[PDB]
């Protein structure tokens, strides 16, 4: 990414295989690279455990025209990541009609052995993933972008909840400052 | 507003922003078994969010030729979750079923498909009198086409759209549980089927319940635009599913 | 009655839910009103009920910030020839120790009361000739409100306090501790200050106008003993009744000066190989 | 004086303690953190019409 | 009398003529999650008599030189019926089981055998330092032998039979929940295991709840007689079985 | 009412029991059940009325866990060439010392409070020139729950702790002590964890993989004087409101991993000349 | 606060201590020292049908 604010845009395109992954991440939210500087992955790496369930929101910046469907699924944890869209839908899911409406909400359900989990995640303490896959595809009239862009939002529910304070490792020095 | 339907099965969840009601079979809802009309004496396994959820097949392209598409049940979801398990491990099956279409298209497409489930949609061989393997209507979840003009080859189904392989009317579908995918006006179709069988359950391997078809009456056309095709999906969900007789499994 | 009983708040419970189909879509929503969605796992998928006992406790702003920390430490000899390195003299602020620092600028406006810790050592430095027999040090600290007289050396006059607080410690104790109320002229404490000093937007920019808490300085009562001997004090501050104002995002960008919020710009995350990838 | 309230402990599974104040300043005291009061609705949802979860966000 | 017991899981029965009393766990009953210790948020499947049934392992011969074996759970039945299917299709399990071990032979044998349960049975390496993979003491429901000599093989587990591959005096066993099969008055042993764990549910493929063990206390012995051999089998039942976490199957 | 008066058990009493003659044989059982006998002697032989009044009250699990117990030992200089060689870092475990192993391996699960005690004594190194004067040495224990930085070196920015929870002591008063309280993710501590981290049956295997605790840290201030001085620290752990479940058999043969079960195959017991003898 | 409760002490041959809790953790209190409630019933008897010691153990 030679600009930055591409970090922020999850490209998309009219003409795709039929099913086809749009993206992929590990739901660590106090240690992924995706989570690590987030709003809540600030807060949550000031400590060590954490328990409760996330909101993640996408909301779709395309062309007031342009029509699609899209599948989100939450994959507990397990020996292997879905790899298509066929294993993806057996876990949890949610399809997201585009219309007048622009944002869907995917709610992650706290599903765990422990009552807490690690903020330093490990396999002991794994959490799972999150895919989306193409449902429909999208499909634009004459004389609109061929390309468009989602973007993703990362928030705790009512039950969320931290504990065991510690330092972050985020900020560091080296001399006195002056 | 009445254009927005979210419908939630198990751990799935469906939402579409624009869409017509919902049909609901013959007016009869799913509903289980009652005791006094039960024919096997032990008690059934009734798996609940285990097995009532949406499943997604595989999807389709629509083009401006296509012709139609059918689909058997339960043998499609036959090898999928553990929907699947129970119809390999159980001799016996019970359950209603959701089914949602969706096809999307710009304001400015055209064309019009009819979604209908046809109960004990007996079909004829290609050519009169020669019979045929269970793998020319059912393969899994894979997509049956319907073809334009007669068939000829002996080891497949007669496959003319108009007569729809059942020597009746193309027109006259519109008796069974149905609805109609405008792209001027609706996005997808929901349908839902109650169990509809003349014994209380059955052999979900043996016996196809009912044929699910997508005919488009009116084809598709566009101009200019880069899109070259409209995909087509389907979702079912079982609802109220219930099995009895464990055996071994393998069908 | 001589004693009163003035003798809590779980994260709310999941309620069942059971299949739904209806015209209400609560996934569905807008985030262009500005508005976070209040959707609950109950409303997307079939649930249990489950009693929450967890609470929040521990995240409260009061235990956030209710941490001592170290903000400075300086040394000071004995004697020296130099008479300017056998005393300390700090303007107090919160800006020098970075962790600290960004703990505190997670929030606009503070108003709270200040414990102040005072631990201080002692080591004989590096010579020839070491063997020597020194009784038990003793330190002086004084704080010096703004506009008072400041020392110019060890043994100046000023150093006999009269209205100036000031605390006298001896090695070998516990540490020393004391107590400041909230000496703010303003009604908050402001960690950052959008403005300027003169009314014509010229002259220092920044929260270093607003720092007017004054200084403290250190020094060896009478001790000087034959051979030098260093000393190091380090001072640590434990907000308390603590409120704070407008949270902020959390810097992101290493600090670089103590009264200034300059910065080098810094990429927004770390990178993976493609927007697939999953793997460890 | 004596001021006896409850101690932090765990949930279904005395708990009591005394506090005695020495000072003449409300500073000397020691800290309260014993309040668990919190409504996250400035920064959740400060728009001026009420929005409904159920019915939808627009029309 | 009783000396006889009827046992009736599911579709299946087990009936014993000569047999001692049903043993019970630590005295606790096998019984379904409550709501006020449950930390899961979605709702459980509670498969009931498809998986709640008894399974019989393969059999093994108790000659005149047998030493002993052991069997880990669930491991042991994690490819059998639907129980294996729940397992592979499911992130957190919970159950009970019902244990039954089967033993006779003639007035004219002698011999004892102790059957116990060890909850967290964690085994030590042959070799102190190396490392075992999980084929050492687990590969489905083959069962494992115990060695009278101390074992060298580095791939394997210790088999001393008189430590128990846990460090312990194997004559202390007598702690965890056991019975003794006399060929004297005794044919059959039932324990009846809670589940026991220190979360309230767990996967099934990556934990060992408890470990199966016999070990005959007293060696075989007869004379003349054309049987060579007395058989061993052993019978297991899961009890209020529970699943949570549908993700994809494969374990 | 200022004064709450909060405000025991003895063995069972032996009975009177005379001649008998009957059908009932209360010494006639069958342990194929797992049932162990209830008989008293009271049933076998003519007995006289006694009133015991012994109790049990040091048996309780809370007494018999209830004493202090050392855990680790480490040495760490005030002045060396070696950096890592002046001060310690431990990840927290109760599989070091061998008596609070045993003791604590007598059960499956526990679940308690803690009591941490410090003691901490230092000693001049040999050399030729012994002769120097240094004052009181001051040490300080930083506690680092997983994830938290961690020093690299005795100078380090990390032990300006903001969060994180330490203590400051200096030699000649009283040990340092605090408590702890019960702080796994789980619902009780698991001394044996028969499975592996991976989900195919892979990688670490043991209770190695539930140890996650965190690390404790701990340094000279500021001290450093012209010679060197070794220090060493130890740590005691006291359990508190204990509960335990599930007991198991105690070991037999002696331990030679701190992270793992491996042992020697080990004897049932000695030996004597045979079935007979009875005498010394 | 103040908390009365009798002392350990010997049999057939006042007895009374004061106890105050000074902080706000129940971590931090004295250990309990004085439970001696026990059934050794789970272990001992963990059969089904009740046995009477009295008649025969089986039949
Ligand atoms: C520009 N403001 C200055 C105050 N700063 C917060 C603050 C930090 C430390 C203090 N210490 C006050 C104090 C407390 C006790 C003794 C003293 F000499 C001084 C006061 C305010 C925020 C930015
Ligand atoms: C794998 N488990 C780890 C815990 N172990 C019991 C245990 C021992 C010591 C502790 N200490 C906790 C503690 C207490 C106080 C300060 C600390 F830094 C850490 C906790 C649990 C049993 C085996
Ligand atoms: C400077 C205050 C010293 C207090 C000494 C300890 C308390 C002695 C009195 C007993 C407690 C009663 C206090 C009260 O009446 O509120
Ligand atoms: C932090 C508590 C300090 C307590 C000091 C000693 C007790 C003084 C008050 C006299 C005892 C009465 C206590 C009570 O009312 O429960």
């Amino acid at each position: 990414t030679t600009d930055q604010m591409e970090m922020f845009r999850i490209p998309v395109t009219i003409n795709a295989p039929l099913q086809q992954q749009v993206f992929g991440l590990r739901l660590q939210p106090g240690l992924d690279s995706v989570f690590k500087h987030t709003l809540l992955g600030e807060i949550l790496n000031y400590y060590a455990h954490w328990s409760g369930s996330m909101k993640l929101t996408f909301v779709f910046c395309g062309s007031a025209m342009a029509t699609g469907k899209f599948l989100i699924a939450y994959s507990p944890p397990g020996a292997n990541p879905p790899k298509t869209r066929k294993d993806a839908m057996l876990g949890t899911h949610i399809i997201w009609d585009i219309g007048l409406q622009s944002s869907c909400v995917l709610c992650v359900p706290w599903i765990s052995q422990t009552h807490y989990r690690l903020v330093q995640q490990d396999e002991y303490t794994s959490a799972g993933y999150v895919t989306c896959w193409y449902q429909t595809g999208m499909i634009v009239p004459p004389g609109t972008p061929n390309s468009s862009s989602i973007m993703c939002f990362a928030s705790a529910c009512n039950d969320f909840s931290v504990r065991m304070l510690r330092d972050t490792p985020f900020i560091s020095q080296d001399n006195k400052l002056q | 507003s009445d254009r927005v339907r979210s419908i939630t099965l198990g751990n799935s969840t469906i939402t579409t922003q624009e869409c017509a009601n919902v049909v609901v079979g013959y007016g009869r809802w799913p509903t289980y078994l009652r005791d006094d009309e039960a024919t096997a004496e032990d008690q059934p396994t009734q798996p609940d969010v285990a097995t009532c959820r949406f499943y997604t097949l595989d999807s389709i392209k629509w083009e401006k030729g296509s012709v139609g598409w059918w689909w058997k049940f339960p043998e499609a979801l036959s090898d999928m979750g553990l929907f699947g398990q129970n119809m390999q491990y159980h001799y016996l099956g019970r359950a209603g079923y959701t089914i949602h279409v969706q096809c999307n298209a710009s304001k400015f497409h055209q064309g019009c498909l009819l979604v209908v489930c046809v109960p004990e949609a007996e079909m004829g061989g290609a050519v009169v009198g020669q019979a045929f393997s269970a793998t020319a209507m059912a393969n899994g979840d894979k997509a049956y086409e319907f073809t334009s003009a007669t068939q000829s080859d002996q080891t497949k189904v007669q496959t003319a759209i108009h007569n729809a392989g059942m020597g009746v009317g193309v027109g006259n579908l519109t008796i069974y549980p149905h609805q109609w995918i405008n792209l001027r006006t609706n996005n997808s179709a929901t349908i839902v089927m109650p169990y509809i069988n003349s014994v209380p359950m059955d052999n979900m391997f043996r016996h196809y319940n009912f044929t699910l078809m997508v005919i488009p009456f009116v084809k598709l056309d566009y101009a200019d635009t880069a899109s070259t095709y409209v995909p087509i999906t389907v979702t079912v969900a079982p609802m109220c599913a219930e099995y009895n007789g464990l055996r071994l499994a393998q069908a | 009655g001589d004693v009163e009983e003035a003798i809590v708040v779980h994260v709310a419970d999941t309620m069942r839910s059971g299949p739904s189909n209806s015209a209400s879509v609560p996934a569905l929503t807008a985030v262009e009103t500005g508005h976070t969605s209040q959707v609950t796992p109950s409303d997307t998928m079939q649930t249990r009920h489950v009693k929450n006992y967890h609470s929040r406790s521990e995240s409260t702003v009061e235990n956030f910030l209710g941490r001592s920390a170290c903000v400075y430490m300086e040394e000071y000899k004995t004697t020296d020839n130099d008479v300017n390195k056998k005393f300390v003299a700090w303007p107090i602020n919160t800006k020098q120790m970075v962790q600290m620092r960004r703990k505190l600028e997670m929030f606009t406006y503070l108003r709270f009361d200040m414990e102040v810790t005072f631990v201080i050592t002692s080591r004989q430095d590096p010579g020839t000739t070491l063997a020597q027999d020194m009784p038990v040090l003793t330190h002086q600290i004084m704080y010096v409100p703004p506009g008072g007289p400041i020392p110019a050396k060890v043994d100046d006059y000023a150093w006999q306090t009269s209205t100036n607080p000031s605390i006298f410690w001896t090695e070998g104790n516990a540490p020393a501790r004391m107590s400041i109320p909230f000496i703010s002229i303003g009604n908050a404490y402001s960690n950052f200050y959008d403005g300027w000093s003169n009314f014509d937007q010229r002259g220092s920019y920044g929260y270093n106008t607003l720092n007017n808490l004054g200084h403290i300085y250190v020094r060896h009562v009478s001790g000087s003993s034959p051979h030098p001997i260093t000393s190091t004090i380090r001072v640590y501050f434990k907000p308390k009744h603590t409120r704070a104002w407008v949270p902020r995002p959390p810097r992101l960008c290493q600090y670089k000066k103590a009264f200034s919020v300059d910065f080098t710009p810094t990429p927004i995350t770390d990178t993976r190989k493609d927007i697939n990838t999953v793997t460890t | 004086g004596a001021q006896v309230s409850t101690q932090k402990t765990g949930a279904h599974e005395i708990i009591h303690y005394t506090n005695i104040n020495y000072y003449k300043d409300a500073a000397s005291n020691s800290a309260n953190r014993q309040d668990f009061t919190q409504d996250p609705s400035k920064f959740t949802e400060p728009v001026k019409d009420v929005m409904i979860k159920s019915l939808p966000a627009l029309n």
